[PDB]
C-alpha cells in the first residue's frame, strides 16, 4: 500500500501517510419497501380515449 | 439511493416523515430502512490515519503500522480487520501492541531505552531499524520505537560563591551552507498546452 | 550538501511533473490532441480541446 | 559559529555559499572562588575589566574569558563610596604602585 | 491621535542625565509552528466508490504532489520548533540552592509541585490560549459510537482531512524552556558559547549592566531595590496575563 500510494517500487526510509486500499465493498444490499401493486398501466395506456 | 458504506444500529432521532439524513455538507450518513422503519447510521468504510513506517525497501522487509487517535481496541473494528487478507490481520494485533499518544503503533517493539530519534513517528516517540540481533539472542535486526533523548543532562553546581573561568581555549572551524540561486525557468504559450497544431 | 542540494532537486521534480501531467485526460476521451484531431470533427471535438 | 565570532571565510557553491566561521570556544574550566569587591580601608574598590579571583588564601583580577592573573593594583580596581552597601564583598590588602 | 505632543527645550547647553532607574519587563509572544495536516486522495473528492475512483484515475494523478507538498510543511514545522528549543544540547538541571541573590525567580522556574513541569506562567498561557481544533485526542470511537450531532472534526477526520500530532510533546518543550533558563540564571550566558561556567547572579547583574554602558557600583551600592522592582515586575506581569486575557 506505501509502494502503491507514492507509485514507486522503490521505498526509502521514513514514515509515510498512504490512501485507502485495504477494505474494498464485496457485497451489495437492497432494500425496498412493501407494495408488490402495479400501476394501472393497462387501464390508463390502454384506454378507450385520451 | 445507492451508496457504499458500512452500516450500524443508532439512536438518531428522525421525523415522521423523514428519510434520511446528510452530514454537515451534503453527505447522507444516516438512511431510515424502509422496511422496518429503523434508523440506521452509515459510516465511510475507510479510516485514513494509518501511517507506515519503513526502513527502506533496500535495508529490509518489516514494517510498522501507526494508526491515527485510536486505542489498540477497535483497530479491528477501526479498519474492519474481518473484511482484510490475513497478512493485514497480522498488523492488526499480536505482541506488539505499543500504544501511543497519537494512536497505537502494532508492528515495533517498545525499549524501555533513551536512544536518539532516527525516524519521527508522533508525540515524542521515534522509532528506528536496529540490528538488535546480536544483542536479542537469535533474532532478526529489527523496528524499535523509543521516546527521544533530550541531549544530556548536566549539572552547574552554582554554590553562591564560584567563579568558573577558561585556562585553554579551542579554536574551531564550522561550515555553514546556503543557498542563494535557483534554477530560472521559462515556458512557452503554445507549445506546450497545444504542441504544434 | 543537504538543502543546497534539495532546492536543485525540487526545482528538477516540478518540471518532471510539469511533464508527466501532460497525460492527463482532465475528462477528456483522450489526453493526446492529436488523436482528438483525427478521430473528432473540429464542432464537436472542440470541447474536448477546451 | 556557536563561540565567540573571530571571522569568516566565503566559498562558492552551487547555486550558494559555504561560510567557514572561526570561534573561540573557550575550554579547560577551572572554578575558584571570588568576590565582587574588596573593602580596602573603606572603600569598595570595584575591578575594572575583570573579576576579582581567590586562589587558596590570595587574590587576584583576571580577564573574564582567560586566567590571566594579576596583583591588586590601584589602577586594576577603582573605588565608589564606602563597603557597608556591597554585600558579600571581602576584605583584602589593595596593592599600590608608586609605593 | 497621534501619540502626544512633547518639548525638548534643547538650549544648545543642556545634560539631562537620569538619577533613578526603573527595571521593567516586557512580554512578546512569537509564534514557531503551525498545525500540519494531510488530506487524502480520494476520500475527499469521491468519498467511497469505485466508479469515481476509475473517473479520477483516468482524470490525472494531481494528490501525488499535493499530499507531498503538503508533507513538507509537516516537515517545516518540526524542523522551527526543532530550531528555536533545541539552541542548546545539554540540560541543565535547576538549581538546589535558590540564593540568586535579592531575585526570586519562584515563577520562572519549574514548579515542583504540579506532576507536569510547566512552572507556572507557561501553564497560565496554556490556560489563556482556547485552542478549540482538534488538538486534544478525538478518538474514532467518539465519532462511530456515542454520537447524537455531526460536528466538524468528525467531518474532517471522514474526508481524509487529518492533522498529525507535533513531534515533540509541550512536556518537551517544557523541558527544553527549564534547561535554557537554568543555563541562563547559574552560568550567565558561557552555555551559550561553551560550556557552563558558574556565574554568581549579582556578578552576572554587573556583567550585564557594564555591558550596557552602566558602570558596576549602581548594581552593588543599592540592588535590593532592583530585586524589589524585578519581584514587582514579575508580579505585575503575572496579574496582566492572569486578568486581561487578550495578549
Ligand atoms: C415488509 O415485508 C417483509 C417481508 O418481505 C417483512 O419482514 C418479515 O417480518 C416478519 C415479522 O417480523 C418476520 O416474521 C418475517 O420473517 C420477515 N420476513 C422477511 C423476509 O423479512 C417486513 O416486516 C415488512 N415490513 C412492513 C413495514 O410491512
Ligand atoms: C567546581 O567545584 C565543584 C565543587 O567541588 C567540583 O565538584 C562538583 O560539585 C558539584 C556540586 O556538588 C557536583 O554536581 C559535580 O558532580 C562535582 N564535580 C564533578 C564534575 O563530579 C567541580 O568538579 C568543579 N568544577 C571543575 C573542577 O571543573
Ligand atoms: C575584614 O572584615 C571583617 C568583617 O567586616 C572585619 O571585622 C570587623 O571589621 C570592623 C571594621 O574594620 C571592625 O570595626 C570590627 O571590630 C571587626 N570585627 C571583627 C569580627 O574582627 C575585619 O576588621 C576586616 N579586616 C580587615 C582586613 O580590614
Ligand atoms: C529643564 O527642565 C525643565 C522641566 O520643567 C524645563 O522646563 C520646561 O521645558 C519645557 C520645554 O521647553 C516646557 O514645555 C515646559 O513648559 C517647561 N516647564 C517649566 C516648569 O519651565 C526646562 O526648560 C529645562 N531646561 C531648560 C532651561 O531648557
Ligand atoms: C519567593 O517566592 C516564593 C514562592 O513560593 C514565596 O513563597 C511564598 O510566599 C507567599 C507570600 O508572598 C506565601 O503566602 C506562600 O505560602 C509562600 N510559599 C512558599 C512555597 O514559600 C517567597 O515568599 C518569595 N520570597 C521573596 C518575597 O523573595
Ligand atoms: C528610586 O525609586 C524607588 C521606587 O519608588 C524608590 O524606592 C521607594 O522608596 C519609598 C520611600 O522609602 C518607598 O516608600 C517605596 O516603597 C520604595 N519603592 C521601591 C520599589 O523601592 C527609591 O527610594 C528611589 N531612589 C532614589 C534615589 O530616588
Ligand atoms: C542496495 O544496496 C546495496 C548496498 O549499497 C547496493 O549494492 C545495491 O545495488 C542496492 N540495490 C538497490 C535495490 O538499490
Ligand atoms: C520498562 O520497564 C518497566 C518496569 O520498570 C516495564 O513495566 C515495561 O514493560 C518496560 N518497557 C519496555 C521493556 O519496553
Ligand atoms: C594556587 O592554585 C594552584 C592551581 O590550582 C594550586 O596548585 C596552588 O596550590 C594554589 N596556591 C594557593 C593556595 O594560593
Ligand atoms: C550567598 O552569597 C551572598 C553574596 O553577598 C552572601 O552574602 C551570602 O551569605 C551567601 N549565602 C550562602 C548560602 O553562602
Ligand atoms: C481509549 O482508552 C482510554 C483509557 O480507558 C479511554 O479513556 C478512551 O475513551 C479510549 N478510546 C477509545 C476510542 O476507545
Amino acid at each position: 500500500e506505501t509502494k502503491c500510494t507514492l507509485k514507486s517500487f522503490t521505498v526509502e526510509k521514513g514514515i509515510y501517510q498512504t490512501s485507502n486500499f485495504r477494505v474494498q465493498p464485496t457485497e451489495s444490499i437492497v432494500r425496498f419497501p412493501n407494495i408488490t401493486n402495479l400501476c394501472p398501466f393497462g387501464e390508463v395506456f390502454n384506454a378507450t380515449t385520451f | 439511493l445507492t451508496g457504499t458504506g458500512v452500516l450500524t444500529e443508532s439512536n438518531k432521532k428522525f421525523l415522521p416523515f423523514q428519510q434520511f439524513g446528510r452530514d454537515i455538507a451534503d453527505t447522507t450518513d444516516a438512511v431510515r430502512d424502509p422496511q422496518t422503519l429503523e434508523i440506521l447510521d452509515i459510516t465511510p468504510c475507510s479510516f485514513g490515519g494509518v501511517s507506515v513506517i519503513t526502513p527502506g525497501t533496500n535495508a529490509s522487509n518489516q514494517v510498522a503500522v501507526l494508526y491515527q487517535d485510536v486505542n489498540c481496541t477497535e483497530v479491528p473494528v477501526a479498519i474492519h480487520a474481518n473484511q482484510l487478507t490475513p497478512t493485514w490481520r497480522v498488523y492488526s494485533t499480536g505482541s506488539n501492541v505499543f500504544q501511543t499518544r497519537a494512536g497505537c503503533l502494532i508492528g515495533a517493539e517498545h525499549v524501555n531505552n533513551s536512544y536518539e530519534c532516527d525516524i519521527p513517528i508522533g508525540a515524542g516517540i521515534c522509532a528506528s531499524y536496529q540490528t538488535q540481533t546480536n544483542s536479542r539472542s537469535v533474532a532478526s535486526q529489527s523496528i524499535i520505537a523509543y521516546t527521544m533523548s533530550l541531549g544530556a543532562e548536566n549539572s552547574v553546581a552554582y554554590s553562591n560563591n564560584s567563579i568558573a573561568i577558561p585556562t585553554n581555549f579551542t579554536i574551531s572551524v564550522t561550515t555553514e551552507i546556503l543557498p542563494v540561486s535557483m534554477t530560472k525557468t521559462s515556458v512557452d504559450c503554445t507549445m506546450y498546452i497545444c504542441g504544434d497544431s | 550538501l543537504g538543502k543546497l542540494q534539495d532546492v536543485v532537486n525540487q526545482n528538477a521534480q516540478a518540471l518532471n511533473t510539469l511533464v508527466k501531467q501532460l497525460s492527463s485526460n482532465f475528462g477528456a476521451i483522450s489526453s493526446v490532441l492529436n488523436d482528438i484531431l483525427s478521430r473528432l470533427d473540429p464542432p464537436e471535438a472542440e470541447v474536448q480541446i477546451d | 559559529g556557536k563561540g565567540y565570532h573571530l571571522m569568516s571565510f566565503p566559498q562558492s557553491a552551487p547555486h550558494g555559499v559555504v561560510f567557514l566561521h572561526v570561534t573561540y570556544v573557550p575550554a579547560q574550566e577551572k572554578n575558584f572562588t571570588t568576590a565582587p569587591a574588596i573593602c580596602h580601608d573603606g572603600k569598595a574598590h570595584f575591578p575594572r575589566e575583570g573579576v576579582f579571583v581567590s586562589n587558596g588564601t590570595h587574590w587576584f583580577v583576571t580577564q573574564r574569558n582567560f586566567y590571566e592573573p594579576q596583583i591588586i593594583t590601584t589602577d586594576n580596581t577603582f573605588v565608589s563610596g564606602n563597603c557597608d552597601v556591597v554585600i558579600g564583598i571581602v576584605n583584602n590588602t589593595v596593592y599600590d604602585p608608586l609605593q | 491621535s497621534l501619540g502626544a505632543e512633547n518639548s525638548v527645550a534643547y538650549s544648545n547647553n543642556s545634560i539631562a542625565i537620569p538619577t533613578n532607574f526603573t527595571i521593567s519587563v516586557t512580554t512578546e509572544i512569537l509564534p514557531v509552528s503551525m498545525t500540519k495536516t494531510s488530506v487524502d486522495c480520494t476520500m475527499y473528492i469521491c468519498g467511497d466508490s469505485t466508479e469515481c475512483s476509475n473517473l479520477l484515475l483516468q482524470y490525472g494523478s494531481f494528490c501525488t504532489q499535493l499530499n507531498r507538498a503538503l508533507t513538507g510543511i509537516a516537515v517545516e514545522q518540526d524542523k522551527n520548533t526543532q530550531e528555536v528549543f533545541a539552541q542548546v544540547k545539554q540540560i541543565y538541571k535547576t538549581p538546589q540552592i535558590k540564593d540568586f541573590g535579592g531575585f526570586n525567580f519562584s515563577q520562572i522556574l519549574p514548579d515542583p509541585s504540579k506532576p507536569s513541569k510547566r512552572s507556572f506562567i507557561e501553564d497560565l498561557l496554556f490556560n489563556k490560549v482556547t485552542l478549540a481544533d482538534a488538538g486534544f485526542i478525538k478518538q474514532y470511537g467518539d465519532c462511530l459510537g456515542d454520537i447524537a450531532a455531526r460536528d466538524l472534526i468528525c467531518a474532517q477526520k471522514f474526508n481524509g482531512l487529518t492533522v498529525l500530532p507535533p513531534l515533540l510533546t509541550d512536556e518537551m518543550i517544557a523541558q527544553y524552556t527549564s534547561a535554557l533558563l537554568a543555563g541562563t540564571i547559574t552560568s550567565g550566558w558561557t552555555f551559550g558559547a561553551g560550556a557552563a561556567l558558574q556565574i554568581p547572579f549579582a556578578m552576572q547583574m554587573a556583567y550585564r549592566f557594564n555591558g550596557i554602558g552602566v558602570t558596576q557600583n549602581v548594581l552593588y551600592e543599592n540592588q535590593k531595590l532592583i530585586a524589589n522592582q524585578f519581584n514587582s515586575a514579575i508580579g505585575k506581569i503575572q496579574d496582566s496575563l492572569s486578568s486581561t486575557a487578550s495578549a
